[PDB]
């Protein structure tokens, strides 16, 4: 029936950590390490529950200290890049003159470090964009979603520009209205 | 009110753009079956993508998963307080959070809108919660099980799902095609015709 | 176990005091820093997570204290611009983990700040011997110790019968009293009582010593006055069993 | 921080003491913790629990069924059990340990037979200008008030293995018009 997962990591030598909760594959929330704040994935959840943010940093600290410990114990055996599988689609089905959002799904990668840009006709666009943090997978790679609201037009042609060390060059997923 | 977290303790030992990476993961996992009736708790430790040591509530102590975690199993299993705590997690953490989260995760419901069109008929169902859903294709009141192919369940990432179930049709306006969706948000099958 | 250093600290205004908190037998993921003023409770100042900028509690003066957490075995608090108002009890604790991992406390560092080290005096110690009305009227022998004219009140009075410390019979004042109430850097003064049976105090074959350990200036410290430098030291007093007269 | 205690409690030795704490908003993921602090030391752990009862050597913890209050139980109070006792919450919702104002516990020595008296001890070297005052009722309030004269408060010594316990209190001055028994408040059969 259900799964809840508290999923954290620490990454050398970027020195970045993340702390979040997963419910049946969605994020309940995550802590903004830098801002020391809890961010609920939907605004409402925070009306029904609270989570004290600074606790996560304490966790991250232990994560760090373990990583340092493991690194050595493995004789500094590092991580093997594992390139992502982008995919682009639409929230609702497409219609002309009717508003819509463009989901870019970045799956099955690692380490959880990536660079996603949104362009239209080969030119960078970023008005209204949004993203989620690195999310967990049972195979212990990550997912990640980037969002771009937009307007159905025949002329416009969108691409989700996605870069990652496992890749050998940036990666484009064309999308256009059909 | 008030969500709970599980912590960690240091393993056995000490501290402390093309450069090699090192990743540490911890996953504290609560599995619920039939609400909070049977619950299982896994304290999971990862190097890169490899599970090296584990606490499984059904076992009762930490156990090495690979040879890497061997020294962590012994180490942690000697902290009798750590074990006492992890053994309570099924109730103090899992059952706890299920209760705090219940009304807006487990009980969250959003209506599917099921549109139907071609561009072989696409019956496309969008923005519903939770994922559990049935999409049946119908041919004059008879369920077409063959020549149906689908998208699978698609997780939008924002607490909604969408799924596209396409039916192969003999391209003549022979008869009515009913795409019928069933979902915990609905009390009666939501049908949608095309002829 | 966790040890703070130093235990006792006397500092002149505007200097900077460094306290070390070290977890001897474990990796500390989090160190906490508390301080406690007289009559009052423990209050959290800061939280340090290893390899990170410490977080301070609200109401806490931001720039005044500085944590340096670099070891996972060591954390260092530094008080800057020592002000008399920072004379307080300072306590750290190390935690070997996060949620529900036990805190292990240092045993504290007692800090006194005085604008002039010329205020620092070591104690004078005097043993007074059992009365005899006491012995006649009641059958017991009560020695009285007296440490007078010292500053600050960083002492540790102990009793040593025939070469070993004793605890039975002892009752030390729980608090130094000050000689000049109206006065800022009033010297302090303490008493203690040691009591045994008439039978055992009248025999001059055994020996009573009142010991007072003063915590004063280190030899890193700077002494201008003529009088002997009030460094950390001991000041005892003595008397033997006293048969009848 | 999220707890509430009586600021102080009085008690006799050899009797059990029940220290009360309210914590009515405590989460079911946090634990109730108790610490004690001696007069100049760091605080130390005494006990903690989740629900129902917990016990260890010399000390127990009784948590109410609804977890909205709890009690620290000292089975038999010694004189050294006198401390500040702190009721705190700590757990899965609470990662910092905050100490509230606590409870200041006094353990009255049970003074078997009062033996009141104001003695005069002579100086070992005639160095300094000193009256002892011993063996008196626990509730005897000994009240100093002089510039040159100094006068401590009551304290209690424990001749262990003699099961005896005394109530020393000391007075001394500098001036030459100071004698013993002369003093803010006192008993009758004294000296």
């Amino acid at each position: 029936e259900h799964v809840i997962i508290q999923a954290e990591f620490y990454l050398n030598p970027d020195q970045s950590g993340e702390f979040m909760f997963d419910f049946d594959g969605d994020e309940i929330f995550h802590v903004d390490m830098a801002k020391k704040e809890t961010v609920w994935r939907l605004e409402e959840f925070g009306r029904f529950a609270s989570f004290e943010a600074q606790g996560a940093l304490a966790n991250i600290a232990v994560d760090k200290a373990n990583l340092e410990i493991m690194t050595k114990r493995s004789n500094y055996t590092p991580i093997t890049n594992v390139p992502p599988e982008v995919t682009v689609l639409t929230n609702s089905p497409v219609e002309l003159r009717e508003p819509n959002v463009l989901i870019c799904f970045i799956d099955k990668f690692t380490p959880p470090v990536v660079n996603v840009t949104w362009l239209r006709n080969g030119k960078p666009v970023t008005t209204g964009v949004s993203e989620t943090v690195f999310l967990p997978r049972e195979d212990h790679l990550f997912r990640k979603f980037h969002y771009l609201p937009f307007l159905p037009s025949t002329e416009d042609v969108y691409d989700c520009r996605v870069e990652h060390w496992g890749l050998d060059e940036p990666l484009l997923k064309h999308w256009e209205f059909d | 009110f008030s969500w709970g977290a599980e912590g960690q303790r240091p393993g056995f030992g000490s501290g402390g753009d093309t450069r090699p990476r090192f990743l540490e993961q911890v996953k504290h996992e609560c599995h619920f079956f039939n609400g909070t009736e049977r619950v299982r708790f896994l304290d999971r430790y990862f190097y890169h993508q490899e599970e090296y040591v584990r606490f499984d509530s059904d076992v009762g102590e930490y156990r090495a998963v690979t040879e890497l975690g061997r020294p962590d199993a012994e180490y942690w299993n000697s902290q009798k307080d750590l074990l006492e705590q992890k053994r309570a997690a099924v109730d103090t953490y899992c059952r706890h959070n299920y209760g705090v989260g219940e009304s807006f995760t487990v009980q969250r419901r959003v209506y599917p809108e099921v549109t139907v069109y071609p561009a072989l008929l696409v019956c496309s169902v969008n923005g519903f919660y939770p994922g559990s859903i049935e999409v049946r294709w119908f041919r004059n009141g008879q369920e077409e099980k063959t020549g149906v192919v689908s998208t699978g369940l698609i997780q939008n990432g924002d607490w909604t799902f969408q799924t596209l179930v396409m039916l192969e049709t003999v391209p003549r306006s022979g008869e009515v095609y009913t795409c019928q969706v069933e979902h915990p948000s609905l009390t009666s099958p939501l049908t949608v015709e095309w002829r | 176990v966790v040890s703070q250093h130093p235990s006792w600290v006397i500092a002149k205004s505007g200097t900077s005091v460094k306290i070390e908190c070290r977890s001897l037998d474990f990796q500390a993921t989090t160190m906490f820093w508390y301080r406690q003023f007289p009559k009052q409770s423990l209050m959290l100042m800061a939280t340090s997570n290893e390899g990170s900028k410490a977080t301070y509690e609200q109401g806490v003066e931001k720039d005044k204290f500085l944590i340096n957490h670099a070891s996972l075995t060591l954390s260092t608090l530094t008080v800057t611009s020592a002000h008399p108002e920072d004379s307080s009890f300072y306590i750290c604790s190390a935690r070997g983990g996060s949620y529900n991992s036990p805190l292990h406390f240092g045993n504290g560092t007692r800090l006194t700040v005085t604008e002039d080290l010329k205020n620092v005096f070591p104690p004078e110690v005097a043993v007074f011997e059992p009365s005899e009305a006491e012995i006649s009227h009641t059958q017991k022998a009560t020695l009285v110790c007296l440490a007078t004219g010292f500053y600050p009140d960083h002492v540790e009075l102990s009793w040593w019968v025939n070469g070993k410390e004793v605890h039975s019979g002892v009752s030390t004042d729980p608090q130094p009293l000050k000689e000049q109430p109206a006065l800022n850097d009033s010297r302090y003064s303490l008493s203690s009582r040691l009591r045994v049976s008439a039978t055992f105090w009248q025999n001059p074959r055994n020996h009573f010593r009142c010991q007072v350990q003063f915590y004063g200036l280190s030899e890193n410290d700077e002494w201008t006055q003529d009088r002997a430098k009030p460094v950390t030291q001991i000041v005892s007093a003595e008397a033997w069993g006293r048969a009848d007269c | 921080a999220k707890t509430t205690q009586p600021n102080s409690m009085e008690s006799n030795e050899e009797e059990p003491v029940h220290l009360p704490c309210n914590h009515s908003t405590i989460s079911g993921t946090d634990y109730i913790h108790w610490y004690r602090q001696l007069p100049s030391q760091g605080p130390e752990y005494v006990i903690h629990g989740l629900t129902s009862n917990v016990n260890n050597r010399m000390a127990s913890l009784a948590i109410a069924e609804d977890r909205k209050s709890s009690t620290l139980i000292l089975h038999r109070a010694t004189l050294r059990d006198a401390a500040v006792y702190y009721c705190t919450v700590y757990g899965g919702a609470t990662n910092k340990l905050i100490f509230g104002t606590g409870t200041l516990l006094a353990v009255q020595p049970n003074i078997q037979n009062p033996d009141p008296a104001v003695y005069q001890l002579r100086d070992s070297k005639s160095s300094d200008k000193v009256c002892l005052f011993t063996d008196f009722d626990s509730q005897t309030n000994v009240s100093s008030k002089d510039s040159d004269v100094y006068i401590t408060d009551k304290t209690v010594l424990d001749m262990r293995s003699m099961d005896f316990k005394s109530n020393s209190a000391v007075a001394w001055s500098n001036k030459s018009d100071f004698a013993c028994a002369n003093n803010s408040i006192i008993p009758e059969d004294t000296f």
